[PDB]
RNA sequence: CCCCUGAAAAGAUAUCGGGGGUGCCCAAAGCUCGGCUCAGGCGGGUCAGAAAUCCGCCGUAGAGUGUAAGGGCAAAAGCCGGGCUGACUGGGCCCUUGAACGCAAGGGGCCCAGGCGGGAAACCGGGGCCUAGAGAACGCUCGUGCCCCCACCAGUGGGGGCCGGGCAUGACAGAAAAGUUACCCUAGGAAUAACCGGCUCGUCGCGGGUGAGAGUCCCCAUCGACCCCGCGGUUUGGUACCCAGACGUCGUCUCUUCCCAUCCUGGCGGUGCAGCAGCCGCCAAGGGUGGGGCUGCCCGCCCAUUAAAGGGGAACGUGAGAUGGGU
RNA sequence: AGUACUGAUCGGGGCCCCGGUCAAACUCCGAACCUGCCAGCGCCGUAGAAGGGGGGAGGCGGGGGCGGUGGGGUAAGCCUCCGCUCCGAGACGGGAACAACCGAGACCGGGGUUAAGGCCCCCAAGUGCGGGCUUAGUGU
RNA sequence: GCCCCUAACCCGGCCAUAGGCGCCGGUGCUACACCCGGUCUCAUCAGAACCCGGAAGUUAAGGCCGGCGCCGCGCUCGGGAGUACUGGGCUCCGCGAGGGCCCGGGAAACCGGCGUGCUGGGAGGGGGC
């Protein structure tokens, strides 16, 4: 894959209608909501974190991916899953796309250069805004520590700056 | 590619109307009598379409000239060109104005 | 598309309208004595090369439907088109 | 009704009295029109002039009107229908209107039916009306003899039932065999009434 | 040619921009009048069923409307039935194609006259609910007119003319048209490629953050999954700014210099450093970094040594210095 | 902006309800803004507006800055649109040089005052004034 | 004739403040209805409907009027909010995508509040000329 640079920044429209995008890839997170999800054993969590978006631009689908295994995995080790929610609050709905010579993809995929340079799907992204919240975490305040390690961690797979901010529920 | 040129060729929102305006419309602008030297406005009827002027004339305001059969005829200017606009009294509304 | 043999029909020569037999158009044979067959015979008589251009590459699927409306009382006949496409039948 | 999505049909189209098609087919003509309604009891006729903001009726009438001349039969029949469209005919002439277009609503245009014979009525006052020839119903039964017929027979047959089918006419002094004398009179009042007043 | 988006709430608006369609089809899928209401759900009902016909309740259109897309449409623009052929004859004006602003064909709208169809009437009908399905000159053919002309006059046969329909150019504002040149020639072009140069860095090389996991235990001695931030200009690519009256195109030889991201030589540290060895990091570019076999090679592999037998820049250093194996 | 039509999309709760994430080819709402007519102001105009006719063209390769996340593209001193301005076809001051960045529009000669920007020297004008920070020659 | 006032009826305009659901009332001389029949005009499988002829019955329903609750809807109302966004200027910040300052405009969702048809012509009825 290109690194991340290339699709950092927010250069166009949204391209998401899948009804008029061919070949568009599918989302590969396996899920969003991490830990004790209802809300009556939610009842008991207090505490908001809250890793949050400090610039503008497009996150692609898998650094969110690497991002929430490794705060999961640091909350399931450390808080046990009946001690925590977290949320993966953004969906990666835009499109991203590529313009590269390959294999059988079209005919106009055959002429190099520029021409025909409206490229193929590549990936999805999902495009953010400065203050959007990224990672939404309720927890119990003994664990404060804990878990904004696992949002540092977390933090530390993202193409973005970001920044936590904790609050009482 | 270029442009193409129907004659209603960019007309999704303009023919558009909102769910609250669905069906038939009102008999009331069939009965204003223009008289020549009247002004009016050019506001198009989406359920007439076949009767109503090109899109560029939306929003106009032109002069009664004189009527044909139960059209009237309507002198309005696109920039600086006279135009001539023969449409059905459901397209037009009177200026008020002046 | 089917289009009936007999319709009733406005004719112009009785101001009225009468019932017109209907047929399809078939285009005469070129007269040798015709002034521009007569002149491609002069153009074509002699040396050189062949004299007149000759369409080699045709685009057209169908031709206009012609058709032969004549009147049944006075003889009058109209010729319309329809349109190009396929082949009426008569019915 | 149930969300902003719904479109509320007008009122008048909700209440099941304008058909808008055909009220949008009649405003093109431009010209007045001769709206005639029926009830259970009167008929109502109207010459009305469309206007933007409302329509303006220039005159208007039920066959209440009658009994000013003097009628004896029934409120709703084709006479009465007819003399109904004599009057309002004769005021129109008065008020100014001299052509007219039938507006008869949700009603069938059945030949021989009582819209038919107001616009009969309308015609004979001086008003023209466009209408086929196949349609206005006929003499006798613009005079009445059907409903003569009618009560001749069951007073032939069934006495009892004549005496309970046409009560409201033996009330009134009329029996319904009578009834054609009586609205050649009341025809002959209301033309006479009527012709002095366009003579003065 | 046509629809949506691009298109930035008047108009106009491009790219080998994105999503699609067009070269038809229909005597009914065309005209009109009337009646009715669709998808779907629910209750009851012989065969009968998920689904047949029947009774009723709900049902904003979730249906249908020939065909793309968009728009429109519910006593209808849909469905059924009745009657029909206006998919009419002769003309005019206007809109769009073609913005303001010149300019074909085509298409649409409003009408006047003739004569009709439906309808009680109003009113509608010059094809399809609207926006696509479209063709000059010359020639030929057909229709039409008590039509006009053909050379001193009349006649006969024949020819031509005006008006209208068709026969076609799809490269669709209209030549009738296959290759090859390394044997090649001309006029030009940096309006335009190949080399170097410029811009860019996807690629390539290099550095860093993170720490799942491995490391007997032990994340970080040594690595470093899943991801992310960068640097160089050392490969490849993108673009096409300069250079076609010309900057001699690979590699090698010869000779000089520069960089450091260090292979050895100097200094230091860590170690899963007992010694011998090995691995890892930092400073440091003064010096060294060689001889052969294989391929034109660069590269690469191998041989015997060696402290080690590093890598790059200099118009891919250096052909008015050579060589000429390759191209 | 919304997620109500057409679509996507994460959770909870009981096909519906609630919260959550989106839309160039979605839209109940909806600016700034642009635009039509009328009246006025402003300005231009009888030393001649609108409108029309005639002769002669050049040109029909454009470019720079800024703005539409314009659309595309990893990006490009890249390709292709929209608007103002400038270069081309425009002198001159500043920017160390420099077509289009800032200032500014040049008939010739002289006097003065300012604009951008600058005032330790090179170099005209300040080793100017008050407070605070930096130890890296960071930076200028 | 003409002027004024005024229910239910007729012809309209705007087309939900007018619609939907549920509950409680009022209205009946006249008017609107349900209603009673099918000889005739007309109509179908069906006098159900349409069409015609009526007047025994009833305000049960429709229609019209008044009240309440919910859903939907509306508003030039308060908040949201001078927020989002935006026309013009800038040798103003940021490595950069971007952001900031000044002059001028200025929403939407949502929350609360209020409202839940208004109106033109005619008939009929009442009062004058
Ligand atoms: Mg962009
Ligand atoms: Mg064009
Ligand atoms: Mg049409
Ligand atoms: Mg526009
Ligand atoms: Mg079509
Ligand atoms: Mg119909
Ligand atoms: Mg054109
Ligand atoms: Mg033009
Ligand atoms: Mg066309
Ligand atoms: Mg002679
Ligand atoms: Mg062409
Ligand atoms: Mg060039
Ligand atoms: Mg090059
Ligand atoms: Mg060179
Ligand atoms: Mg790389
Ligand atoms: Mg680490
Ligand atoms: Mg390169
Ligand atoms: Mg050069
Ligand atoms: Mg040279
Ligand atoms: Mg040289
Ligand atoms: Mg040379
Ligand atoms: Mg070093
Ligand atoms: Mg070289
Ligand atoms: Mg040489
Ligand atoms: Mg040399
Ligand atoms: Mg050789
Ligand atoms: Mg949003
Ligand atoms: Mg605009
Ligand atoms: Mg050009
Ligand atoms: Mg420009
Ligand atoms: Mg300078
Ligand atoms: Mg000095
Ligand atoms: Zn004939």
């Amino acid at each position: 894959a290109r690194p991340a640079r290339c699709y950092r920044r927010i250069k166009g429209p949204p391209y998401t209608r899948e009804e008029y995008i061919h070949g568009a890839p599918m989302i590969q997170i396996p899920k969003f909501d991490m830990g004790t999800t209802s809300a009556a054993a939610r009842a008991a969590f207090t505490m908001v974190a809250k890793l949050v978006a400090e610039e503008r631009g497009q996150i692609r689908m898998q650094a969110l991916e690497a991002a929430r295994q490794i705060s999961s995995k640091y909350l399931t080790k450390y808080v046990g899953d009946a001690n925590y929610y977290l949320r993966l609050n953004v969906v990666p709905h835009h499109v991203l796309r590529e313009n590269r010579m390959l294999a059988m993809a079209g005919a106009d995929r055959l002429q190099e250069g520029m021409r025909l340079a409206f490229g193929s799907p590549a990936g999805r992204a999902a495009r953010v805004e400065p203050g959007q919240v990224i990672f939404y975490v309720e927890f119990k305040p003994e664990h404060l520590a804990h878990v904004k390690e696992a949002l540092r961690r977390a933090a530390s797979k993202l193409p973005i700056p970001t920044r936590i901010v904790v609050e009482p529920k | 590619v270029k442009r193409t040129h129907g004659y209603r060729y960019k007309s999704r929102k303009l023919l558009s109307k909102a769910p609250r305006e669905r069906g038939m419309s009102g008999l009331s602008r069939l009965l204003y009598e223009y008289k020549p030297g009247d002004k009016v406005v050019i506001d198009i009827d989406p359920t007439f379409i076949s009767t109503a002027p090109h899109r560029r004339y939306q929003g106009k305001v032109g002069v009664v000239i004189g009527t044909r059969g139960r059209a009237y005829v309507i002198e309005t200017y696109i920039g600086d060109k006279k135009k001539i606009i023969i449409t059905t009294p459901e397209h037009l509304r009177p200026h008020l104005g002046g | 598309m089917k289009f009936p043999k007999s319709v009733n029909m406005y004719c112009p020569r009785c101001n009225t309208y009468t019932q017109h037999s209907v047929s399809n158009y078939h285009g005469g044979q070129r007269r040798s004595l015709a002034e521009g067959q007569r002149r491609y015979e002069r153009k074509l008589k002699g040396y050189g090369s062949t004299p007149k251009p000759k369409q080699k590459r045709f685009a057209k699927v169908n031709k206009k439907v012609t058709l032969v409306f004549t009147c049944t009382k006075c003889g009058y006949k109209i010729v319309k088109s329809l349109g190009r496409m396929k082949k009426v039948e008569l019915v | 009704a149930r969300g902003a999505r719904y479109k509320v049909p007008f009122r008048r189209r909700r209440e099941g009295v304008t058909n808008y098609r055909k009220r949008r087919k009649l405003l093109l003509s431009r010209k007045p029109r001769l709206v005639v309604r029926k009830t259970n009891k009167h008929l109502i006729a109207q010459i009305v002039i469309a206007r933007p903001h409302g329509d303006e009726t220039v005159v208007g009438l039920d066959t209440r009107v009658l009994s000013k001349f003097g009628w004896k039969g029934d409120e709703n029949n084709t006479s009465a229908a007819y003399l109904l469209g004599l009057i309002v005919g004769y005021k129109a002439r008065a008020k100014g209107i001299k052509e007219a277009i039938l507006d008869i609503g949700l009603h069938r245009p059945t030949p021989g039916a009582r819209v038919f014979a107001v616009m009969k009525g309308v015609i004979d006052a001086g008003v023209e009306v466009p209408h086929g020839e196949e349609v206005v119903p006929s003499e006798e039964r613009i005079r009445g003899e059907h409903v003569a017929e009618y009560a001749k027979r069951l007073k032939e047959e069934a006495p009892e039932a004549y005496k309970a089918r046409f009560s409201r006419y033996l009330q009134r002094g009329l029996p319904p065999e009578e009834l054609p004398s009586h609205f050649e009179e009341v025809k002959k009042k209301i033309v006479e009434y009527y012709e002095q007043k366009l003579a003065k």
